[PDB]
């Protein structure tokens, strides 16, 4: 929640040649998600991939997470 | 902090419903003292280190505090 | 909370509708003129 | 039933004529604080 | 003059408004203490420039024995 949640992180793992979790945890809203994957996004290199962690006992982060 | 934490999930978040606005009551100033010293989230209602309540602060020593 | 909204403030005392206090006067004042101060005996106050 | 009274109230600043600096400043504030905490126990005790 | 009845009611509405971070401090103890307490206890590690003496002691900080 805390520590994958920043795009600044997932991009520098991501960079360095290794799998991550984006953290659903750290974000409210479906705008607020949109603008952290788009930065990671940016830091990426071409062909990059990366994931994310939803909760499942958070039934609110899931109507609009998925 | 985390210790505080435990601390009122043994004393304070354990009892049923209706002994816990009595027991909050009786360890008032006790609860008070420790989230100042110790926890993340500080007793609002301080001002220079002296507890208080919302009730007995000025207008002005609120909006000094936020 | 007053129909779903949350509220802290003064209300009608019979429709529960909520009143600014800039509106109290015109709202109620006339009626507080005419059941206040010397005026016809109320029966409704005195047993009929 | 040949009952007359009479009272004269005197304006409460020539009682304070009659104490030294220290106990009327240390009255005053003492009232201060009290005149707060009674606002404090009058607006409460109103709207509940 | 101290806090009016009624703006003390409206302090405590805002601090349990939704729409809004929750507010870094316990306003008051009632029923809704361990709420109060506990909601939003995990970002302040991030942060301690926003935390009250700059203070790891006072937080959360979540890990494996």
């Amino acid at each position: 929640t805390p520590c994958t949640v920043s795009p600044d992180f997932v991009a520098a793992t991501t960079n360095a040649g290794y799998t991550i979790e984006l953290a659903g945890g750290g974000y409210f809203s479906a705008a607020g998600m949109t603008a952290a994957i788009d930065s990671v996004v940016s830091q990426i290199e071409k062909g990059s991939t990366f994931g994310i962690n939803l909760i499942y006992v958070n039934p609110f982060m899931l109507q609009w997470g998925i | 902090g985390v210790m505080l934490w435990k601390e009122f999930d043994e004393t304070i978040f354990n009892l049923p419903k209706n002994k816990l606005v009595p027991t909050l009551e009786a360890k008032r100033d006790y609860i008070i003292s420790r989230l100042n010293a110790d926890f993340q989230k500080p007793w609002f209602a301080t001002v220079n280190g002296q507890a208080r309540d919302l009730a007995t602060m000025t207008y002005e020593e609120v909006a000094k505090r936020l | 909370n007053l129909k779903g909204r949350p509220y802290t403030g003064w209300v009608d005392s019979k429709t529960k509708e909520p009143v600014d206090d800039k509106d109290v006067k015109a709202k109620y004042e006339t009626s507080i003129l005419e059941h206040s101060g010397i005026r016809l005996i109320e029966p409704e106050l005195f047993n009929g | 039933g040949q009952k007359g009274g009479q009272a004269i109230v005197v304006h409460p600043d020539y009682l304070y004529g009659a104490i030294t600096e220290d106990r009327y400043n240390e009255y005053v504030a003492k009232v201060s604080a009290r005149e707060k905490s009674a606002y404090k126990f009058f607006h409460n005790g109103m709207i509940y | 003059q101290f806090l009016n009845a009624q703006d003390i009611d409206h302090f405590l509405s805002m601090c349990q408004n939704p729409m809004q971070k929750p507010v870094p401090f316990v306003p008051v103890l009632d029923r809704r203490f361990e709420i109060f307490f506990k909601k939003d206890s995990l970002w302040q590690s991030e942060h301690l420039e926003a935390v009250v003496d700059q203070d790891v002691q006072r937080t959360c900080i979540l890990h494996g024995p």
